[PDB]
């Protein structure tokens, strides 16, 4: 979505419209220190043809 | 001040401010005493007949 060759985009930026930061306890901390790591997961989209 | 209401917010406040005062008292007193004592000499304390 951000072409060839571009910046990222932003998540939960500060501003009149957002949301709730995320937070992480202690152990979900030290799992990201061990082996095991983040999936991102797209339940549904919605889109216009 | 900085808090999450509506999105992220902030405030920034200086104050300052001056007081008098002045103020009166009268105090009073009232006392007794009483004192008893003894003296003597060792020595020439003590006449006979």
């Amino acid at each position: 979505y951000p072409k060839k060759g571009l910046s990222p985009l932003a998540l939960n930026t500060m501003d009149q419209f957002s949301s709730r930061l995320i937070p992480i306890n202690y152990d979900q901390l030290k799992k990201l220190d061990a082996g095991k790591q983040i999936k991102l997961e797209t339940t549904q989209v919605s889109g216009n043809f | 001040n900085v808090g999450y209401q509506n999105g992220f917010t902030a405030n920034v406040t200086t104050n300052y401010s001056h007081t008098t005062d002045n103020s009166t008292a009268v105090q009073d007193s009232n006392g007794e005493s009483w004192n008893t004592g003894l003296s003597i000499n060792k020595g020439e304390s003590a006449y006979i007949n």
